[PDB]
RNA sequence: UGCGAAAGCAGUUGAAGACAAGUGCUUGUCGUUCGUUAUAAAUGGCCU
């Protein structure tokens, strides 16, 4: 619905990420969300029609 | 730019080995360069991969071992921990690891039988011996301060010399373990140090389109071979016989003679890919052994592609052509152009 | 001058027998499910289906066995590999004939020959779950009357024997 | 699997004087309005340019007609006897006119107010003044005097060349295509003289004999050239000087004619024929000048022209009467949010790899008879045949369709003298027609070998039978006569 | 770096799904194209693309054979009455599931569905299904491969989601 | 090599042993249903003939309609001739004329002959 | 060919097949492909048998 | 047929006609992967 | 069924055995035989 709605959340804790995403973060009207199988890569589709891909270095 | 962090050719020229990355982790496979085996058999994709199971480690070096001289087909990998790893592409497992005590990055490593030459980023050399898995000696030669490259001389069955390089070039020997030589290199560092023949080994450096014939002997810049773009790969035929350079553009070219106005020369043949809608395919590597010339590119995303030529008698500005997918109707093969099946009958129309 | 050739083949081959019904169809697909084994009243044609065309034809003119054989006898059954043992198939004729066949290739001249020994019995089908095998066989109101063997290959002798189970 | 065959329309052998691909054309100029003019309209000519607005001159007046609007947009009163001609140039720009007292105006067309030129050709009526079509200066003019002056629009004081030589008046003028050079009139001397302008002139290199007063000389092609005079029309070859094609179809004197070409009729080029008898006709140059059409009016057609080639909207046929009757007809011609999120409608892959279609093409809706035979409801179909409003070539086939499926006792077994009659009533009609003949013979031979009982009890569907049997009785007249006259049509040959 | 910097898509990214074991990224959206790039973190190239005249792309996904790995697929659906099976170049074998064998009225589009792993108990084999959402809390359940009707679940009121959960019971 | 099914063509290729089409060249019922039980007594329209012009662009055939039984209509056979056309590169013949009865009414065509190359190039035939 | 869903007694259709049915059979592990032999019973002089493969997915001939 | 060979179809629907190293080994092995 | 043209011209459609039903007798049937050229009807209609 709105633009940068996006947030991660940490299991069991259930407390939301703080650092990321930021007010910088290009996010856009997130449409899709992917997590890799392996080696913790995200993807975030928008209503932009761009992918943007980050890692997550825990994995 | 290019999907394929390093490459390599065997010594006959038949199988590649690529390192590529699979999300975060790097990925080493081999394929055949040849379209059908000597008994005839088509040639077929190789599935098979070695998957690095640390996001960190990262292959640096890549060195294949003869497949003539050894009973099973090996490739040495040079890697960032601090070791190096003994691979045998048909079990697909690495045999046995090389570890230097140190933790420093290898730069680069050499072959000339049993002997192994390795260098790290702390300017140590190295001694091993393959069929003894041992590590015989290491020591550092003082004005060495950077080695990113090491080539060993091919003089009889043994090595005498090593040739070294950084933004100079230098000639060691073993025995003494003092430097016999130098020659002025590049500004930029030296990427290729390949050794053409006797007295006469070529140098280039990272972003630079001139190669350097340097005498061993003698120490006097033979010639000055120009590229027309950045060169990346190089491989030389027989005895400087000719020289086949990929350049960064996406361009191979061939020195027909480089040995024989004569200080600076320019490339005789050039060699591109173009897909028939008009799309340039870049070549990232490239092999030359007696007449005929091999060409790789990739398709799809990673998948390689190879087509032999025989350069002699292409034209001196040649470009191949090749069949890419591209606004491609799609047919099936139970469907006619319409879409109807292929077993139903036509009706009866007025 | 001029000479006389065969050159085309002919109606798809099928089990002809009243009595059975849904065997009628005796063309096999591979394990492979890539290609389709159909046998004619002449010959054998391997068709690839994912491209729909004729990629092996095995005729029986060009082998001097099959056309021995089959040139009334014709085939009860194609089985897939080869029972006495990757592209073998194994064909049993009505009469007993056992001959094992290998598509994707070039025919040989010699295949591995055989014969079951039946008593005044026309062989209708054979079939198989787990390496072992039964044939059911027809002997004789117009009504025929059928008996059940097991068949095994014995590898001392190199032959078929055939053990009676049910009538 | 294959799809479903459509129900193929029953089509009986071809009749005489079938509709041809030439004849749909041009009955698409359908719309008619009929104006009435002070005079009789002598001449009509199209504006060659945008909007294509034609001028007709009538009496003392010439009237430009909006081609969209079909109505008078334009009026030139100047003229104090009567005007003689309405032509354009090429551009457009001036349209030029004679009048009986000799004298040439050039207007401005579109401003009737301004006169940019005024000629004194001759003493004399000028009937012709005609724009030169490749030289857009030189302006030519035929009076009674006989001689076709050649003015230049810059020299209005003496004429660049005046053609003589003609015994008769000069009524008719031509400009050849592709040859600025040559230049044809016509005059009631039945002699149709050429001209060359590039030598000397006043006198013809040759003149063609059309034996006849010609009233109108059009040069259909660079080399052919069709003159119209009497009571035919011929088309002449100037290479060799001799008539090709020679059409006498007209009863009265033809008076006009006009030649358009490459528009986007099935014929490439049509050649329209003014009468004088009330015809006009259109003639076809690529099949020997064959009639193709033919328009009939009130009265005597005097001029005839139809909208160029390209005409950039509907087209006109104009018609011209000496009664002054002016007959046209005419053959016409969300939120930004919600767009973001659905923009990809638009794409058709055209950077893509692999483009992959297997949408099927959309077949046109089966009527309501097609579907119940699809469905198999043999009894409903044959009620669909017989509804109001329902082709009469659409009701044969579906009874054919039953009798091709073999299906004509199972319509036929549920039904009663209610459902009985609209079946009756068709077969009373249909039996007349031939196509129809056979196929009610076996419908109603069936009723009769099943309904035989309930036809006693009934006395509706017995007075249906009484006149079915009168008019198949009549139909054996018909048929009979056919033979007899086939009898006696044997003895002929 | 960006996925689709390579080949950037004419629509928004209606769905995204990682391959399973190879490093594939596939893309889906009312552009009616499916394309699938290479992802390496550094260039992330287009391996090809499939554009689907008429059919936009809701959601898509990809689907490996939990017995057969050599079997890849790629189903995709839309606001249509049929759904797209790619199976894994001079050319793509599509097929179209348009059968719904007796149920097209709780069915009037595939555009929201799921592909799963069912085992046949009675013979231990393994298949895949594809469920899809009915018109009044109807859940349609294909047979992945052969595309038959297998069963159906039904809930009171409108379905708005669904999910799957496996549970092992032994070896 | 053209095979005259009843009521339609099979073309096979004989070089490569495989059909290459199947087409329906008459009226009738032939797969617009399924015939069961007395339907199945119905006959439908026999291609008697099949010729080409020397040439080979044009195709010429000749049928018989059955009309069905039980009705006044049931013993007077329709003949049919037919004139198709196509280029080489498609596979479908697409028919140009028809000609119904022809020779008259209720008489069979026994014999069609197409013309040789020099007579209208190809483009004639008799019907005997 | 009729496919009857015998949970709910219900059936599929595919009609307009070249002739009648005389043999059909599932073929493939998981039920793939349908093998059809068809008759067209139209040639009373011979008997002409045509052997099609249709693929479940879409009951498209994959093989006739 | 237009060609001087003529065909001739038999009522068995048969239509006749009348008319006048250790590269190599690795090679395999690797296929065989 | 034979011949012929499509119209038509000639000529056939028998015997035994077994079974079921009804009451040794009667009828009807035949995934039974020999010989001669030799009404139907289980509510049951075609996908996307």
């Amino acid at each position: 619905a709105v633009k940068d709605a996006l947030r991660l959340v940490h299991l069991p804790s259930c407390s939301v990420f703080s650092n990321w995403p930021t007010s910088g973060t290009p996010l856009g009207k997130v449409t899709s969300v992917a997590f890799s199988p392996s080696g913790g890569l995200l993807a975030v589709g928008n209503e932009q029609g761009k992918v943007r891909l980050w890692k997550l270095n825990h994995y | 730019d290019s999907p394929v962090l390093q490459s390599a050719y065997d010594p006959s020229g038949q199988y590649l080995c690529y390192v590529t990355v699979a999300l975060d982790k790097q990925r080493v496979g081999v394929q055949p360069t040849q379209r059908a085996t000597s008994s005839g058999v088509d040639t077929v994709w190789n599935e098979n991969f070695l998957y690095l199971e640390d996001s960190k480690l990262k292959v640096t070096c890549l060195k294949w071992v003869n497949l003539a001289s050894s009973d099973t087909v090996a490739i040495i990998l040079g890697m960032n921990n601090g070791e190096i790893w003994l691979y045998s592409v048909l079990a697909n497992e690495v045999t046995y690891k090389f570890t230097t005590g140190n933790s420093y990055e290898i730069k680069d490593i050499d072959l000339m039988g049993n002997q192994l030459w390795c260098i790290d980023s702390s300017d140590a050399f190295y001694q091993f011996d393959l069929l003894q898995f041992k590590l015989l000696q290491h020591f550092r030669i003082n004005n060495c301060v950077q080695l990113n490259k090491l080539t060993i001389v091919p003089a009889g069955d043994s090595v005498a010399q090593l040739l070294v390089a950084s933004h100079s070039i230098s000639l060691i020997d073993i025995e003494e373990k003092k430097v016999v030589m130098t020659f002025p290199g590049h500004v930029s560092p030296v990427s290729t140090l390949q050794v053409i023949t006797n007295e006469f080994f070529i140098s280039g450096a990272e972003g630079d389109r001139f190669l350097n014939v340097y005498d061993i002997h003698s120490g006097m810049t033979k010639c000055v071979l120009v590229a027309e773009s950045d060169i990346k790969e190089l491989s030389h035929s027989g005895q400087a016989d000719s020289i086949a350079v990929t350049t960064e553009d996406g361009s191979l070219e061939i020195f027909v003679d480089p040995l024989v106005g004569n200080k600076s020369k320019k490339s005789s043949k050039k060699i591109q890919i173009v897909s028939k809608d008009g799309r340039k395919v870049p070549i990232y590597n490239a092999f030359i052994n007696k007449d005929l010339l091999n060409v790789s590119w990739l398709q799809n995303a990673t998948m390689p592609y190879f087509k032999n030529l025989q350069w002699r008698e292409i034209p001196n500005e040649y470009t191949v052509e090749i069949s890419l997918n591209w606004n491609n109707k799609n047919k099936s093969a139970d469907r006619d152009l319409h879409g109807k099946d292929l077993a139903s009958a036509t009706n009866y129309v007025e | 001058q001029y000479k006389l050739s065969v050159v085309s083949g002919g109606k798809p081959a099928l089990n002809n027998l009243s009595s059975v019904t849904g065997n009628k169809n005796i063309a096999r697909l591979s394990q492979d499910q890539r290609n389709y084994i159909i046998p004619f009243n002449n010959q054998i044609k391997v068709y690839s289906v994912e491209t729909r065309q004729c990629v092996k034809t095995l005729k029986f003119a060009n082998n001097s066995l099959l056309s021995g054989i089959f040139l009334n006898e014709s085939i009860v059954k194609i089985l897939l590999g080869d029972i006495t043992v990757a592209h073998l198939i194994t064909v049993f004729t009505n009469n007993g004939h056992v001959i094992v066949l290998n598509y994707k290739g070039k025919l040989v001249e010699s295949p591995k020959h055989f014969k079951i020994s039946l008593a005044d019995e026309k062989l209708a089908n054979v079939f198989h779950s787990e390496g072992n095998y039964r044939i059911l066989t027809t002997f004789k109101n117009s009504l025929q009357s059928y008996r059940l063997y097991a068949l095994t290959f014995d590898d001392a002798k190199k032959q078929f024997e055939v053990a009676h189970q049910a009538e | 699997s294959t799809a479903r065959p459509r129900i193929i329309t029953s089509k009986a052998p071809l009749l005489p004087q079938q509709t041809t691909p030439e004849q749909r054309y041009w009955r698409q100029y359908t719309s008619a309005q009929l104006v009435k003019e002070h005079n009789s309209v002598t001449h009509i000519s199209f504006n060659p340019q945008h909007p294509h607005d034609f001028a007709v001159t009538s009496s003392t007046r010439v009237q430009i007609f909006s081609s969209r609007t079909r109505q008078v947009i334009k009026t030139f009163s100047r003229f104090k006897d009567v005007v003689y001609s309405a032509s354009f140039r090429s551009d457009g720009k001036l349209l030029c006119a004679g009048d009986a007292t000799g004298l040439v105006s050039v207007y401005d067309s579109y401003n009737p107010r301004t006169i940019l030129l005024s000629i004194n050709a001759s003493t004399h009526p000028t009937h012709v003044t005609k724009f030169h079509t490749q030289d857009n200066k030189i302006l030519a003019t035929a009076s009674d005097d006989r001689v076709t002056r050649l003015w230049d629009i810059s020299n209005a004081y003496e004429p660049q060349l005046e053609l003589t030589g003609a015994t008769d008046y000069v009524r008719t003028l031509s400009f050849i295509p592709a040859a600025p050079h040559l230049v044809a009139t016509g005059s009631y001397d039945g002699l149709i003289r050429l001209y060359d302008t590039r030598s000397s002139g006043s006198t013809p290199i040759y003149s063609l004999n059309h034996d006849q007063p010609v009233e109108n000389v059009i040069a259909v092609s660079p080399t052919q050239i069709v003159s119209c005079g009497g009571n035919n029309f011929k088309v002449w070859d100037l290479t060799s000087n001799k008539k090709l094609y020679e059409r006498g179809n007209f009863n009265k004197a033809v008076t006009c004619l006009d030649y358009v070409e490459n528009f986007d009729s099935p014929m490439q080029s049509a050649l329209i024929a003014s009468s004088l008898d009330g015809h006009v006709k259109v003639f076809d140059p690529l099949d020997n000048f064959q009639v193709k059409f033919g328009w009939k009016f009130s009265g005597p057609v005097l001029s005839c022209a139809v909208s160029p080639s390209t005409a950039q909207g509907n087209r006109h046929l104009v018609a011209g009467l000496s009664s002054g009757l002016l007959a046209i007809r005419t053959k016409k011609k969300k939120s930004n949010n919600f767009q973001r999120m659905m923009r990809g409608s638009e794409y058709q892959g055209d950077q893509e790899h692999i483009i992959h279609n297997d949408k099927v093409r959309s077949q046109r809706r089966m009527r309501a008879f097609e579907r119940n035979i699809n469905q198999f409801k043999w009894s409903e179909a044959l009620d669909n045949a017989f509804v109001p409003g329902m082709a009469k070539e659409l009701t044969l086939t579906v009874l054919q369709e039953l009798r091709k499926r073999g299906k004509v006792r199972v319509a036929l077994y549920g039904r009663d003298e209610s459902t009985l009659e609209p079946l009756l009533n068709w077969c009373l009609k249909g039996i007349e027609d031939v196509r129809s003949a056979s196929i009610v013979a076996d419908w109603v031979a069936v009723v009769l070998e099943l309904y035989g009982n309930t036809l006693e009890s009934s006395p509706v569907l017995q007075e249906l039978m009484i006149d079915l049997k009168t008019k198949v009785r009549h139909e054996i007249h018909k048929s009979k006569e056919a033979q007899r006259i086939e009898g006696m049509l044997q003895l002929l040959t | 770096k960006d996925a689709n910097a390579s080949h950037p898509s004419h629509s928004a990214i209606q769905s995204l799904s990682f391959h399973p074991s190879k490093p594939l990224l596939l893309t889906g959206g009312y552009d009616k194209t499916l394309r699938i790039y290479h992802i390496d973190g550094k260039t992330n190239h287009l391996v090809t693309s499939l554009h689907l005249v008429g059919s936009p792309i809701q959601t898509c996904t990809f689907y490996t054979s939990l017995s057969n790995q050599n079997q890849q697929n790629i189903f995709t659906a839309g606001r249509r009455r049929y759904m797209h099976s790619w199976d894994l170049s001079q050319t793509a074998k599509i097929e179209k599931f348009s059968r719904l064998y007796g149920h097209e009225s709780t069915q009037r589009s595939f555009e929201n569905f799921k592909v799963a792993h069912l085992q046949n108990s009675q013979t231990n084999s393994v298949h895949g299904i594809v469920l899809l959402q009915g018109n009044n809390g109807w859940i349609n359940i294909l047979h992945s491969t052969s595309g038959l009707w297998l069963m159906g679940c039904k809930i009171e009121g409108v379905i708005t989601d669904f999910c799957i959960d496996y549970q092992p019971i032994s070896r | 090599l053209y095979f005259p099914h009843i009521s339609a063509v099979q073309i096979f290729d004989f070089y490569k042993n495989e059909q290459v089409n199947y087409q329906y060249l008459t009226s009738g019922v032939n797969n617009s249903m399924g015939k069961v039980r007395f339907e199945l007594n119905l006959q439908d329209p026999i291609i008697t003939d099949l010729k080409f012009t020397k040439d080979g662009q044009w195709m010429i055939t000749y049928e018989i309609e059955y009309p069905p039984n039980d009705l006044l209509s049931s013993k007077d056979l329709t003949h049919i001739l037919k004139f198709w056309t196509k280029n080489d590169n498609e596979t479908n013949w697409n028919l140009k004329t028809k000609v119904i009865n022809p020779h008259g009414i209720s008489v069979p065509i026994t014999k069609i002959l197409p013309s040789p190359r020099s007579v209208n190039n190809s483009q004639g035939c008799l019907t005997a | 060919m009729s496919l009857w869903q015998l949970e709910t007694n219900s059936q599929q259709f595919l009609p307009r097949l070249n002739g009648i049915i005389i043999d059909c059979q599932v073929l493939g592990p998981q039920g793939n492909y349908y093998s059809l032999i068809l008759q067209m019973t139209e040639n009373n002089s011979n008997s002409d048998y045509q052997f099609l493969l249709l693929n479940a997915s879409d009951l498209t001939s994959k093989l006739s | 047929n237009y060609d001087t060979d003529f065909i001739f179809l038999d009522i068995e629907s048969t239509l006749g006609v009348v008319g006048t190293s250790n590269s190599d080994i690795f090679a395999e092995q690797l296929h065989k992967l």
